[PDB]
Parts: structure tokens; C-alpha cells; sequence
């Protein structure tokens, strides 16, 4: 009965132009809405997805809110025909009724067992929601989270290589759960990609949070942290200075095997790091972090033979083979093999006697594409001083400001 | 060329699907395309994703990851000797040649690049051919061998326009 007059003024004030009454208006009258359970004929009625978007969309949300939903086809293709015909800018006004369908989507597609059939859907709404593509919402963690669970790592790519300045408050709906998830499954995805530099800038993006409280992901974000950056340094990375004083006093005595995986990385003795892992065994597989240990392990054998760059001019495999100590001379051309073909060392195998030899003679910056390198460099260095100087002048003209001073 | 416009239409019709799988040349053509560019992560990636009932079906994908895990493991002969093991179909004939000479032009460069004195059988375990033509190419390219021995001993292989901006965004 009511349906009808709802459409109806949805028609006229749709039609009228001024578009806040809509949203304050289907916010609060979800209870009409939702004891009717016949209205499918409602959901396409006259209502073209193109115009009547934010009718249309008050509909799904209420009726994908209810639990144990019945049909789940029909509602996924609803969904997918109402996020690829969207409209483009209305749907900028409610923000929060998206982000709530959208997390439910979510929900509902790892619920049973697929993430990936989303997957393509949330990369179609990220575009139709975000002011630009430099900011940051809450569905991206959904589309992360559906990305690392899926198993299909590269569409989310284009996704996480660009910088993200400025979130959406998104009507106060975007807490610290949606901030927090985002930077560390994006740790996730980098991290099973040996892109081990940005993962462990995002690791560390999400370890300084302003948090007066211990979560759930911050001690695995932590660990993880932890163990990059023994994988790609040999040391750990100080943690920067604007760091909320909560991780230093709870969070660190709490991973205590952490610390002494670090403690014996340290001293640069690949016998104590095999001991030690297979000591503390139970914690790390119940943490599920398994893989990203042994990478440790298999790490000070491709750090000791760099170190051994620094002093010798030229070796025999047997005496470098010793003092490594990986149990055998045949091994030994194997890894520098491997290292000269990943380009971390500058070696040669000279087989007519057992030889290695290091010739550090890598560059001598003087070719064009030095040049071309440094023009690159500048090209960003430009980029980023004009978002600081225009992100300035913004700020020099807020009528908040110009006050108080 | 067109490996890479095939790697985009097919990782597309991977995305979209009725339930997320899709027809088991496309599984063997993306998996056979991502060794091929030696991008061994989103291979490994791709096959474990793969559900258990389609990859139980076919062998074509067993055999395809048996040479997968020889790629993982660096075993250039064992790279040589899975690639002819097996008879394989049409859909994916056209690119294992294409991964084979590839690996053959890679490992001829990681030999000019790293060894300096490698002996004669190493150098043709690694090509994957028979010493006495590899011994006469090499001979042709420029690499000096050696008799008696029998070693290998290859041999390594608009301006003003930005600095004007340069200048006026350094002027402010």
C-alpha cells in the first residue's frame, strides 16, 4: 500500500532536483521497507537503475540487511547489474548505506566458500564511490580481504600501488577497523609477491597508528613486521618516533620468540637459527606465518656471502664454503649461481681451478640512463611539492583558520 | 607480442565467471603463459587456486605444474627432459615452444654472463644439446674453447625543454 506513495515521491523529488530529502528521508523509514518481504516487484517496478539509484539501492541494502537471506543468485545479479548501471555521483551522498551493502557482499561471498566471484564487482565500485583515485575508503580492505582469500593476487595491484591520501569519513561509519586491515592485508598481498620493500612499508604504516588500546591485528601485523625486516635489511628497523606508547609496554613482551629470532639473527650463526625455529615451532604454525620464517632461515646464507664481498678479492670454493658452512663445495656454486643470476652480487665462477671471483666494478654513472633515472627521480620530487603546496593553500583559506592568529 | 594480449583476455575471462572456474584450456594456457614469462609467485598462485575436481580431471595440468616445480627448482636438464616427456594438445602446443627457446636464450645469457671457465659437459647440460654443434656455435660467436681439457671460456657481452622547467619550478 505504501510502496506505492514511496515510489511516487520518490518520482517527484528525484524529478525536483535537490536530493538530501531522499536520504534523509529512506534512513529512517527502513521499518516500512522491511515488513513487507513481497516487494521484488518493487525493486524494478518503473524505478530505472540510472535515475532512481538511491531508491533503488535503500531497497537491496534493506533487503540484503536481514539474516539468513533465502536466495542468493537473484540478489547477486541485482547487485551486479545495480553496481555496473549505477549512476556515478549520486551515490556519493549515501556513502554509508554503500559501505554496508558492500560489506555484506563481502560477507556473504566468503561466507560459503568463493571470495573471488566479488572480486571484479568491488573493483567496479571502487571508481563509482571515491572522489579520486588517491583516496582511501573502506571498501578497499573488503577488496583486499576478498584479494588474500581468493588466492588471485594481481587484479588488486593497481589498486595498492598508488598512494592514498586523504580517507572518507564517509558519515562517521570508518573507524579504525576499516584503517587498520586495509595497510596490513595489503602487507599480506605484497609479502606472497617478494615485493618485500612496500609490504614492509605498509607493515610499518600500520604499526603507528594512533591507538590507546591493544586489537587483534596489530600483534600479526607486528610479527610480521618483525620478520620482514630481517628478511630484506640485517637488522631490525626502528620503528618511527610518532608511535602511540601502547605497543611499548603491552604488545612487545607479548611476542617474545619474535624477539629472540632477531636476537639470534643478530650474531650471524646459521646453526643457533635452526635449533632456535625448531624450538619455538608450536607458536609460529599456530600464527600461520609458516614460510616467512624459513625465508629467515635461508637468509644468512645469502647475507654472509655479501658480507664475504666486502674482504675478499677472490676465494676458493672449499675455504668459502668452510666459513659460510653450508656442508659442501657443490652447494656452494649453486648459490652463487643463484645470487648472480637474481643480480644481488657481482660474481664470477671460474671452474678451471674453483674459483669465485668479485668484481665490484657495478656502474660508473656516467651513461644516459643514469641520467634518465635522475629525470625520473625529479619528475616525483616535483609531483609531491605541488600536492604539499597546493594542500598549503588550501588550508591558508579555511575560515576556521585566518583566526587564530 | 600477442602472448600478452592472449595473458589480458584470458586473465578477463578468468575474473568473470558463472562460479570462478572456467574452462580447462584456460587454466593450462594461463598457467603455461605465466612460466613462460617466468613469473613464478602468481604461477604458483594461480595453482593452488585451482579447485581439486577440474585439475583431478585432466593431467594436461599435472604435467604442466610437474614442469612448473622444475622451473621452481632451477634443474635446467630436468627443464629439458619434462618439456619432451609428454604429448600434448593443441591449445597449448604454440607457446611451450616459445617458453623452450626462451629458456635456451636465457640460459646462453646467464652463461655469457656469470662463468668464465666452464667445462664442456656443463655448458651442454645446461643448453640442453649435444656438446660437438654447441662447441662449433659458440665457436662461430666469438667464444674461444679449448681442446684436450675441453672447457668453454666465453666472453661477457627536448633536453632544454625539461631544463627549462626545471628552471621555472626552481625559480618559483
Amino acid at each position: 500500500s505504501a510502496l506505492e506513495q514511496f515510489v511516487n515521491s520518490v518520482r517527484q523529488l528525484s524529478a525536483q532536483g535537490q536530493m538530501t530529502q531522499l536520504c534523509e528521508l529512506i534512513n529512517k523509514s527502513g521499518e516500512l521497507l522491511a515488513k513487507n518481504l513481497s516487494h521484488l516487484d518493487t525493486v524494478l517496478g518503473a524505478l530505472d537503475v540510472q535515475e532512481h539509484s538511491l531508491g533503488v539501492l535503500a531497497v537491496l541494502f534493506v533487503k540484503f540487511s536481514m539474516p539468513s537471506v533465502p536466495d542468493f543468485e537473484t540478489l547477486f545479479s541485482q547487485v551486479q547489474l545495480f553496481i555496473s548501471t549505477c549512476n556515478g555521483e549520486h551515490i556519493r551522498y549515501a556513502t554509508d548505506t554503500f559501505a554496508g551493502l558492500c560489506h555484506q557482499l563481502t560477507n556473504a561471498l566468503v561466507e560459503r566458500k568463493q571470495p573471488l566471484r566479488g572480486i571484479g564487482i568491488l573493483k567496479q565500485a571502487i571508481d563509482k564511490m571515491q572522489m579520486n583515485t588517491n583516496q582511501l575508503t573502506s571498501i578497499h580492505a573488503d577488496l583486499c580481504q576478498l584479494c588474500l582469500l581468493a588466492k588471485c593476487f594481481k587484479p588488486a595491484l593497481p589498486y595498492l600501488d598508488v598512494d592514498m591520501m586523504d580517507i572518507c569519513k564517509e558519515n562517521g561509519a570508518y573507524d579504525a577497523k576499516h584503517f587498520l586491515c586495509y595497510y596490513y592485508y595489503g602487507g599480506m598481498i605484497y609479502t606472497g609477491l617478494k615485493n618485500f620493500e612496500r609490504a614492509l612499508y605498509f607493515y610499518e604504516q600500520a604499526i603507528t597508528t594512533p591507538a590507546m588500546a591493544v586489537s587483534h591485528i596489530m600483534l600479526e601485523s607486528y610479527k610480521k613486521y618483525i620478520l620482514v625486516s630481517l628478511i630484506l635489511l640485517g637488522k631490525v628497523q626502528q620503528l618511527p618516533k610518532y608511535t602511540s606508547q601502547i605497543v611499548g609496554r603491552f604488545i612487545k613482551p607479548l611476542s617474545n620468540a619474535y624477539h629472540e629470532l632477531a636476537q639470534v639473527y643478530s650474531t650471524n650463526n646459521p646453526s643457533e637459527l635452526r635449533n632456535l625455529v625448531n624450538k619455538h615451532s608450536e607458536t609460529f604454525t599456530r600464527d600461520n606465518n609458516m614460510g616467512l620464517v624459513k625465508q629467515c632461515l635461508s637468509s644468512l646464507y645469502k647475507k654472509n656471502i655479501q658480507r664475504l664481498t666486502k674482504t675478499f678479492l677472490t676465494l676458493s670454493l672449499q675455504d668459502m664454503a668452510s666459513r659460510v658452512q653450508l656442508s659442501g663445495p657443490q652447494e656452494a656454486e649453486k648459490y652463487v649461481l643463484h645470487m648472480i643470476e637474481d643480480g644481488e652480487i657481482f660474481a664470477s665462477i671460474n671452474q678451471k681451478d674453483g674459483m669465485v671471483s668479485f668484481h665490484d666494478n657495478p656502474e660508473k654513472y656516467n651513461n644516459p640512463a643514469m641520467l634518465h633515472n635522475i629525470d625520473q627521480e625529479m619528475l616525483k620530487c616535483i609531483e609531491l611539492d605541488e600536492r604539499l603546496k597546493a594542500m598549503d593553500q588550501e588550508i591558508t583559506v579555511n575560515p576556521q583558520f585566518v583566526q587564530k592568529s | 607480442f600477442s602472448f600478452k594480449k592472449l595473458l589480458d583476455q584470458c586473465e578477463n575471462q578468468e575474473l568473470e565467471a558463472p562460479g570462478g572456474i572456467a574452462t580447462p584450456p584456460v587454466y593450462g594456457q594461463l598457467l603455461a603463459l605465466y612460466l613462460l614469462h617466468n613469473d613464478m609467485n602468481n604461477a604458483r598462485y594461480l595453482w593452488k587456486r585451482i579447485p581439486p575436481a577440474i585439475k583431478s580431471a585432466n593431467s594436461e595440468l599435472g604435467g604442466i605444474w610437474s614442469v612448473g616445480q622444475r622451473i621452481w627448482q632451477r634443474d635446467f636438464p630436468g627443464i629439458y627432459t619434462t618439456i619432451n616427456a609428454h604429448q600434448w594438445s593443441e591449445t597449448v602446443q604454440p607457446i611451450m615452444e616459445a617458453l623452450r627457446d626462451a629458456t635456451r636464450r636465457r640460459a646462453f645469457a646467464l652463461v655469457s654472463q656469470a662463468y668464465t671457465s666452464i667445462i664442456a659437459d656443463d655448458f651442454a647440460a645446461f643448453v640442453g644439446l649435444p656438446v660437438e654443434e654447441a662447441v662449433k656455435g659458440i665457436l662461430e660467436q666469438g667464444w674461444q674453447a679449448d681442446s684436450t681439457t675441453r672447457m668453454v671460456l666465453p666472453r661477457k657481452p627536448q633536453q632544454l625543454a625539461r631544463l627549462t622547467d626545471y628552471v621555472a619550478f626552481l625559480e618559483n
